């Protein structure tokens, strides 16, 4: 399998007036997905009765 | 229904550093001779832009009678009886180590920075003893 | 099957290491704002020089 | 449970008809809702506001031009080419050439930034699953997959591949076999529960 | 636990974010109120007495 | 191919976040019988200043 | 006999630093409109590994009536009750600032982080008022 | 009405090579000595990915009493009674042969490729003979 | 105790391809005229060394009479009755299509690889119909 990741925006408030840039913390979202594989196939048969 | 989010709707959200990570203030005023309901001192003193959230009162024996009267009140000067009213920790025959349950969190304004003990009722018998306060509080 | 036969729990996978974003559409206002004269949105540099609030 | 975690990438008959159900939310389309220049510039928007963004096709940063790519199956694009308005922005605003109109040899579409690609074999799929009746009165209905960038993931472990083999006798020829053989995993772009790139739509098909 | 470098991806929607910013106030500031002389208060933040 | 237009000598920009805005500040009602408005800013030149 | 020393029983030991100092989450939410049990809104949220110390609840007078029966929940997704359960601070009689005192020391998991407050019973007469919430932990 | 053609509803469908056409598995365990209920052996082995068809059972008379007592149970290492319970086939006075009539169409799953034979009841006077199990499955 | 695992004690274990994946052999032997206790034909050959799983015997209807008499026996040179022993399934009042109960799982020996039918007890009126007969089994 294949697993993708994904990260979003940012989203909070801006810091007004007197807050830090050490106080106040944000995450960063991310997220996965992941696509599953199988095998998969086709035949086909040929005789020689209905051949000639 | 009209409930809405807060006034806070909008951020993210604080840790690992230099925020408000709560605060102590610690005092301990010493109280000695009679004791009468002429007492004020300050034990320790607050920010501006602050909020509380909780004090502690821990106290000795100071009025060691057969039936203790002494009774103290915890304050600033705006309010006089701001964080506790009627405490009676003092007293020889209850017990000490009482928190606050009135006026918790509230920003501190200006001229509210130093919280004072103030002496309430007269005291029976005067005994010599200490009284500590811690308050608890943070910034933004 | 009755092949050699793995299990369910040890079949391998795999996580890739570009990541994808969200889409911004940066801005309809961009186009305006300037230095200068005759522009709509207006901007001064003079603060930005030696002080000022 | 896909609905109500979907409420800005789901487009029933209206707006007006959305619900946290889905059978309830297929019985609000209509059959006289049915597909017509003015309904899919509102998939276009919802394209546009969705509270992940969804990555346009292409993108003028100038003259702000955002493309998306719409997928039909024939009984809504019958109806999109043949409305009595929105036909003559194809006769009026194109030039007099003959081998390039899609209005005397008909082919893909372009209005209003939305390019509608016609795929014939969304009818086969779609009548199949039930989308002959459940409408609002048990009426034909049809979806229209309103796509960006980045929709669907393709991962390939092997090519096709092909072989023979001689099986009774090789000396008799009495026998043959051939065979192909494929690796692949297809599956729809989701990240949170949520549409990567798609915007679905459902209108009234009636299928006169 | 990943490989992917969630510092990069911190640093670009970051960036990022006061270009959202910047055309978040100038939406703001043509819907303001202008009550008397350079006092320009935001539609939100005004009251009835201000707005007439 | 859609885009902004100009006729009668007036360009028409489309900004696509006024919806945003103007959906929380009470416009979707608040018209002749409670009926949904928005805001359309006719602009010159020296509208919005900028102090960087 | 067999009490052992703790799964904690090899280590030193903390203090100055970046460590889990401790910390608090503050919210107001403010009620207005009348007030029914179909009421929900998140006032701070919390980490993932975090284990919380106390929460405080401070309300103005809510349900100013002769007879009051206004009753607030103070929980998160996944137990509505967890910290508070009929917390009757909001009425006009009673005194407000009750602090915690069920599920105190626990780790937070994963889709718990957001304090929600519901309204358990309703107002007999609804007024306008905000509620307070001070959550205090700390981070390993 | 909503009774759809099956999780198969699309593909051709097998024939002549090297597919499951079906198969078998036998064992002829050899009970001794005395026969009590802690007996167990295997007497064949099955696939991961395989359903079973059926599943044969002859033995010969192991309990020759006038009151015959002998039981038989037919299992794996997960469920000991899964494919006969309580067989009684072993006895000297009843018949031998009989089919499988519980847990036919399932698929094996690891841990469960092997089949025991376990004695359910003691022998009232234990004789000596064979026991013959022949399953049949196939493979995808 | 003694009851240790089969004269199978130590291998692997079969699986696709050219094994003994179970087989048939199937006969229609056709009755006419008069049918007496004088008749014995083959319907089907087998190995030498197999062992059968079932035998499956259908048959028309050979005696129409209101008390149907005709009775069947199935089996090889050696043994006349070793798979079906007084059949009773080509009367035309009862059923067909009765599976072997007898004589299971047992390796051929030389000179018993042909399986005959023999007529048992006389028919009480004589019809025209045929016998089908298929028994399975497998190599190794």
């Amino acid at each position: 399998t294949l697993n993708i990741p994904l990260f979003y925006k940012l989203g909070g408030a801006p810091v007004t007036g007197d807050t830090p840039i050490v106080g106040n913390e944000t995450p960063l979202d991310n997220y996965n997905c992941g696509v599953p594989v199988a095998l998969r196939g086709k035949g086909v048969a040929i005789t020689k009765n209905q051949t000639f | 229904m009209p409930a809405t989010n807060s006034a806070q709707a909008r951020l993210a959200a604080p840790g690992h550093g230099f925020g408000g990570n709560v605060k102590v203030s610690y005092g301990s005023v010493a109280f000695t001779g009679t004791i009468t309901t002429a007492d004020a001192a300050t034990v320790c003193n607050l920010p501006v832009g602050a909020i509380v959230l909780g004090v502690t009162l821990e106290s000795d024996d100071l009025d060691t009678n057969a039936t203790p009267t002494i009774t103290l009140n915890v304050g600033d000067a705006g309010s006089a009886t701001r964080y506790f009213s009627a405490s009676t920790v003092a007293q020889a025959g209850t017990s000490s180590s009482a928190p606050a349950t009135t006026g918790l969190l509230w920003t501190v304004t200006e001229g509210n920075t130093a919280v004072r003990i103030a002496v309430a009722n007269n005291a029976a018998t005067s005994a010599d003893g200490s009284v500590r306060v811690a308050v608890t509080y943070y910034l933004p | 099957m009755a092949d050699f036969s793995l299990a369910t729990a040890s079949q391998r996978k795999e996580w890739s290491n570009k990541a994808h974003m969200e889409y911004v559409r940066r801005s309809r206002f961009a186009p305006y704002i300037r230095n200068t004269e005759n522009s709509i949105f207006q901007g001064y540099s003079d603060l930005e020089k030696r002080a000022g609030d | 449970a896909f609905s109500a975690a979907n409420p800005d990438r789901l487009f029933f008959g209206s707006i007006s008809g959305y619900s946290a159900t889905w059978a309830t939310g297929l019985g609000n389309v209509d059959a006289a809702e049915t597909c017509t220049a003015a309904r899919v510039g509102v998939m276009k928007r919802l394209a546009m506001s969705a509270s992940p963004a969804i990555t346009p096709m292409q993108v003028d940063d100038d003259e702000g031009r955002e493309y998306f790519v719409a997928f039909h199956g024939s009984r809504t694009f019958r109806d999109l080419k043949g409305d009595t308005a929105m036909l003559n922005a194809n006769r009026e605003a194109r030039p007099r050439d003959v081998s390039s109109n899609p209005l005397l040899q008909d082919g893909d579409l372009i209005y209003e930034g939305v390019i509608h690609r016609e795929v014939p074999e969304i009818d086969a799929w779609a009548a199949a699953n039930g989308f002959n009746t459940a409408g609002a009165g048990s009426a034909p209905i049809r979806p229209v997959f309103l796509c960006g960038t980045q929709s669907v993931f393709l991962a390939y472990a092997q090519r096709p591949q092909a072989g023979t083999e001689k099986s009774d006798i090789p000396a008799l020829n009495r026998r043959m076999t051939v065979g192909m053989d494929e690796i692949i995993g297809v599956k729809k772009a989701a990240f949170n529960g949520k549409q990567h790139g798609v915007v679905m739509g459902f209108f009234g098909a009636a299928g006169d | 636990r990943t490989e992917i470098d969630v510092m990069n991806a911190a640093k670009q929607s970051l960036t990022r974010y006061f270009g959202e910013l910047l055309r978040d106030d100038i939406i703001e500031a043509l819907g303001s109120v202008v009550t008397t002389g350079d006092t320009t208060v935001n539609y939100g933040s005004a009251s009835a007495a201000n707005r007439n």
